[PDB]
């Protein structure tokens, strides 16, 4: 009952319904817990607007913080993980991954042709990306870019460009240098300091249905 | 590439 | 005279990706055996737009006529499955089945709250099914009901509008009264009369890997 926890958990592949799911899932054991943070290792290449969205709440209302973390080396929080992560209290990046490239789509073609949205709900991806930015106190100039230039960031430029707070090799280098940070959203109506000295790091095992589902839609 | 939609 | 073939397959669940490879894998069986058409027993509760949109197409392309039929009792062509039905040379509803509620959303929320659509893509839905109505004769006025005022419709209702062709209980009576009627759309350039006279009727199991996504589905 007197121990500083922190939560990592991993997240891979389309978000869908079933992410919503892993998502909350996740986050409810480490509040239930009360852990001092749950840090989500991210590689998300695209996703559904309306599972995005529920993320993106589910964070949000979230009793504990939530660290969105661009992990492993190579992987892409592209597309909704941008969203997602741009609605979190915190994000982070490992060497040699992507943020970015939102443009919104009404999907795929037979071909596998993009089928474009209208311009207007374009324009609506576009008001919902600036207000998770600002309500995060995040560029949402370069925010609003990831959708109308397809804009994507290495790590360094998202730290330079304002968009995350850290750049992470690691979880045990996570901890340290996000230790001592305000979270960008609050937690239960308050911006909270990260306290991850003397902290206890407990893995969240993707369960049998998370890997075989995972795979499923991969394919 | 966020895919936009369903319908109820 | 000749002997007719006519396939009867079963789509069930949410269109999505698999629900178009069914499409596909049947239309392209029923195509290469010559078939007389083909027959899809159709219970949807909704899906994915551009699934939707990939099976109508897949249904214009199609070298033999498909008949959706909204079976068995209690099944629905609801949302995305209005479309698919529109966009077919024939469409058949069993006694008690429904058909219509197509106003888009962006989709459901964590509370059973409900996302709402932009007015842009509610406008864009409103233009492609008059137009599918349209292009197959059906009631364009009805058909926007189905979105603007979340219209759902019986059987005898449907039929009565001008929304589908005929109301049958089996295979049996589906094949007899539809014997004779021309299809509502062409099938490459023409609009073909259907000949159910002298008719084998063939049905095709659901593959392996339609039947595991089902099951994981019905957890
Ligand atoms: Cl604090």
């Amino acid at each position: 009952l007197a121990k500083n926890i922190v939560y990592v958990a991993q997240i891979k592949g389309q978000i869908t319904s079933y992410t919503y799911d892993q998502f909350d899932r996740y986050i409810t054991i480490a509040e239930q817990d009360n852990a001092e943070a749950i840090i989500i290792e991210l590689d998300t290449p695209g996703g559904r607007a309306d599972a995005m969205m529920n993320i993106v709440q589910r964070i949000q209302q979230s009793k504990i913080p939530v660290i969105i973390y661009v992990y492993p080396p190579g992987a892409s929080a592209a597309s909704a993980g941008t969203y997602i992560a741009l609605g979190s209290h915190l994000i982070a990046m490992a060497p040699g991954t992507s943020i970015g490239a939102c443009r919104p789509i009404l999907g795929y073609s037979q071909n596998g042709s993009i089928i474009e949205a209208p311009p207007a709900i374009t324009n609506y991806f576009i008001a919902y990306i600036k207000s998770l930015a600002q309500e995060s106190g995040r560029n949402a100039t370069i925010a609003e870019e990831f959708i109308t230039k397809d804009l994507s960031l290495t790590p360094e430029e998202a730290l330079k460009y304002g968009v995350i707070e850290v750049v992470a090799r690691d979880i045990n280098e996570l901890l340290k240098k996000s230790n001592g940070m305000k979270t960008k959203i609050p937690v239960n109506g308050r911006y909270v300091t990260l306290n991850f000295t003397n902290v206890e790091v407990r893995y969240l095992a993707p369960s049998f249905k998370d890997k075989l589902i995972s795979y499923i839609t991969d394919l | 590439n966020v895919i936009v939609l369903m319908l109820p």
